[PDB]
């Protein structure tokens, strides 16, 4: 019940400039018309992001399916540009096997699924789509001692738009006091293979009481193909940065919105 | 182990004193090699330090 | 507790022996504090415990704690893995390889065991008090709303003395009160009638 990618190309690990992106709401307190100087784990301005990608296999090139084990450290910044929703979710854990618990968070055809269990993962965890419709999920084989299970409503309707990357998705992941915090933003982009510059602020969406010990991070991607005799990959790029203990100034406007930061 | 797992303790009116030196004060060993402490109160320093 | 409203409440529960009950607190050390269950220094909540020797000391009981570990757990983490502990570092097998130990140790919870070795049930209540909708409130009774008079007040536990009038201000969807630059509360949302005063 796992997809097999027997011959995969090596990752480029190209470095990109983070610009002024990756800032997020760091408090619950309501503020307005005020500037505050705070400290915590944030992505540095003009930091180095590592690029990883997915590429369609051709006669002269092996399939590129970049899914390495990435250190979580003290928090992780994740962003990606896509034309067909290839990236569906992530795996958060330590040893990433059935010895310890891990959290699997992904968006399937009709629902967002959050599970914390002892998983027996596939070598190359993935989802598959065929004939304009969702087909199967090949992330893991077995799951046993599940302690957390939540399902959220949502709709994903992925397709081939034979274009370029039109949307940029941004996430921040932090694991503090037993809670996995997820911050999110979404905006339009017009690039083919780069990281859009600018400034943005991400808002909290999830605060999940896992009690989990995350040290490693992995990305779950979707393969596409009709008739399901075999599957290939579309083009997609994601970028990863790391949060550092920084001091930053943030300005709140009249409605409590962060409009600038230093 | 010399003090915590001794075969015999003195009475309170005639208490004993032992000097400790040239060693590592590893208190996690007492998790396996000693009876649980009903009282463990530090006044000078925090027990976590 | 009976006068407060909380924006979130969590209950964490487990069984330990009597002598280990003292470890369920901030800034503690010991087998439980270090390897099994830890609270943060900035802990907001209550710890409750009671003796259950008559219930949890039956022949079929199975209570364990972690005795061997490399390093320490973080606050509110769990580790339910079960592999052999190699005291020399790394991993091992068989358990007959000298330095191999079973990471878990059972509690000898027999009904005739002396006090301190008897089982206790522990419940930890974690509280949050944010500027957010209450989910849990104490057993208080409400009164009629009075306006234009100096009066004492309590809105979801938020007390003070002053004059209550009708506001023209607007709140965010989940805002319960507003404060100015002196942290003086000048606006509150009435818990029963969705109107800002
Ligand atoms: C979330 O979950 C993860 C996964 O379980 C967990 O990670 C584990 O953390 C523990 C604690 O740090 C690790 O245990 C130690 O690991 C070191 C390092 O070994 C690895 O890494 C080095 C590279 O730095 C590699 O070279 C090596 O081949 C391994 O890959 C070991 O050195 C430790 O053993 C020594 O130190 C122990 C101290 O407690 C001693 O008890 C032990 O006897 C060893 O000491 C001896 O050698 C020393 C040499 O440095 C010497 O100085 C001493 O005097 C003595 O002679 C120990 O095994 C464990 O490996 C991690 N697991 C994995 C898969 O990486 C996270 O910690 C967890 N999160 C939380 C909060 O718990
Ligand atoms: C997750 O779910 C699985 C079930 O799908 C569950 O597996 C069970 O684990 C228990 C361990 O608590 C197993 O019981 C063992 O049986 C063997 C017999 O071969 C005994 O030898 C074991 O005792 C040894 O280890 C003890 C320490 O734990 C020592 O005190 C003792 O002296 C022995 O050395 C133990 O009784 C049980 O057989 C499995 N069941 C199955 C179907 O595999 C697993 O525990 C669950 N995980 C968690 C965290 O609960
Ligand atoms: C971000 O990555 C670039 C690499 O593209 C780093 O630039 C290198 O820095 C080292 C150390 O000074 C030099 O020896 C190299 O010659 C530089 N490479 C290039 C192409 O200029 C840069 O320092 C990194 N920045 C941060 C903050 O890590
Ligand atoms: C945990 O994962 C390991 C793999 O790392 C499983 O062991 C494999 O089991 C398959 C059969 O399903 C064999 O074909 C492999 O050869 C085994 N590999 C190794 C290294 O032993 C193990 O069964 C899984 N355990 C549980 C409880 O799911
Ligand atoms: C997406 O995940 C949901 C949740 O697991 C799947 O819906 C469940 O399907 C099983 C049958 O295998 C039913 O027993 C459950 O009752 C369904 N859940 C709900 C809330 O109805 C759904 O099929 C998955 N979709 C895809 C494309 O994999
Ligand atoms: C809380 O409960 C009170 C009842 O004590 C609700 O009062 C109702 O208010 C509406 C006007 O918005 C009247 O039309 C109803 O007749 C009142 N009910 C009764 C029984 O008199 C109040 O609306 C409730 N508030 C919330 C947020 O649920
Ligand atoms: C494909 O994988 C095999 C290993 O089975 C390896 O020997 C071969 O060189 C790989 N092909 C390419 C083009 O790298
Ligand atoms: C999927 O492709 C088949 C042909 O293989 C076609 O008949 C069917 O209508 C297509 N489904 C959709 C939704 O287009
Ligand atoms: C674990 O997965 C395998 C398929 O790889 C299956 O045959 C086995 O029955 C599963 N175990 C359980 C308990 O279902
Ligand atoms: C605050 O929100 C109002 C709408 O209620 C809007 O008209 C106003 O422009 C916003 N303020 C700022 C600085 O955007
Ligand atoms: C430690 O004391 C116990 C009795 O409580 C005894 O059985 C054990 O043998 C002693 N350890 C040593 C090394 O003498
Ligand atoms: C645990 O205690 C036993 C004595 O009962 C001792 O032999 C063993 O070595 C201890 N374990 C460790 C890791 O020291």
């Amino acid at each position: 019940g796992c997809g097999i990618l027997s011959n995969k190309s090596k990752p480029a690990l190209t470095q990109y400039s983070s610009s002024r992106r990756g800032f997020y709401y760091f408090d619950d307190t309501f503020r307005s018309s005020v500037r505050v100087l705070t400290t915590g784990y944030f992505l540095p301005f003009n930091s180095n992001l590592t690029g990883y990608s997915s590429r369609n296999a051709v006669t002269g090139r092996l399939i590129q399916f970049d899914n390495p084990n990435i250190p979580f450290k003290d928090g992780l910044y994740f962003a990606a540009t896509e034309r067909s929703n290839v990236i569906r979710g992530w795996i958060f854990g330590s040893t990433l096997d059935n010895t310890t618990q891990s959290a699997v968070l992904f968006n399937n055809g009709t629902h967002i699924v959050i599970n914390v269990c002892n998983f027996y993962f596939c070598q190359d965890p993935m989802l598959t789509v065929a004939n304009g419709s969702h087909y199967k999920s090949w992330v893991f084989l077995n799951a046993t001692n599940c302690t957390y299970n939540r399902v959220h409503a949502f709709e994903i309707d992925p397709s081939l738009n034979t274009g370029a990357f039109i949307h940029l998705r941004e996430h921040v992941f932090r694991n503090v006091d037993g809670f996995l915090y997820v911050y999110h933003n979404y905006e339009r982009a017009n690039v083919y293979d780069n990281f859009p510059s600018g400034f943005s602020v991400l808002k909290p969406i999830l605060k999940l009481p896992f009690g989990l010990n995350i040290t490693q991070f992995k990305v779950i991607m979707t393969l596409f193909s009709p008739t399901t005799s075999s599957f290939n990959a579309d083009a997609s790029v994601y970028f990863v940065g790391h949060l550092k203990p920084l001091t930053m100034l943030a300005e709140f406007d009249e409605n409590g919105t962060i409009t600038d930061a230093v | 182990g010399q003090v915590f797992n001794a075969s015999k303790f003195p009475s309170v009116y005639a208490w004993e004193r032992l000097r400790i030196s040239d060693c590592v004060a590893d208190y996690s060993v007492l998790y396996n090699s000693s009876s649980s402490f009903s009282t463990f109160k530090c006044y000078g320093v925090s027990p976590t330090k | 507790l009976n006068d407060l409203c909380f924006s979130s409440v969590y209950a964490d529960y487990f069984v330990v022996k009597g002598d280990d009950v003292r470890q369920i607190a901030p800034a503690q050390t010991g087998v439980i504090a270090d390897y099994n269950y830890k609270l943060p220094d900035d802990f907001t909540g209550c710890v409750l415990a009671w003796n259950t020797n008559s219930v949890d000391s039956k022949q079929g009981n199975n209570f364990y704690y972690r005795l061997f570990r490399h390093g320490k757990i973080k606050p509110y983490e769990r580790d339910i893995s079960n592999v052999l502990y190699n005291s020399a570092g790394g991993t091992c097998s068989s358990t007959s390889q000298l330095g191999c130990y079973e990471p878990l140790k059972s509690y000898g919870f027999t009904p005739t065991v002396g006090v301190g070795y008897q089982p206790y049930r522990v419940v930890v209540l974690s509280f949050e008090l944010l500027n957010a909708p209450a989910t849990v409130c104490g057993p208080k009774k409400s009164t009629e709303l009075v306006k234009n008079k100096c009066v004492n007040f309590n809105f979801n536990g938020l007390t003070g003395t002053g004059v209550l009038t009708s506001s023209t201000k607007k709140f965010q969807p989940f805002q319960q009160f507003g404060r100015d630059v002196s942290d003086f509360t000048d606006s509150v949302r009435d818990p029963k009638t969705l109107e800002i005063l």
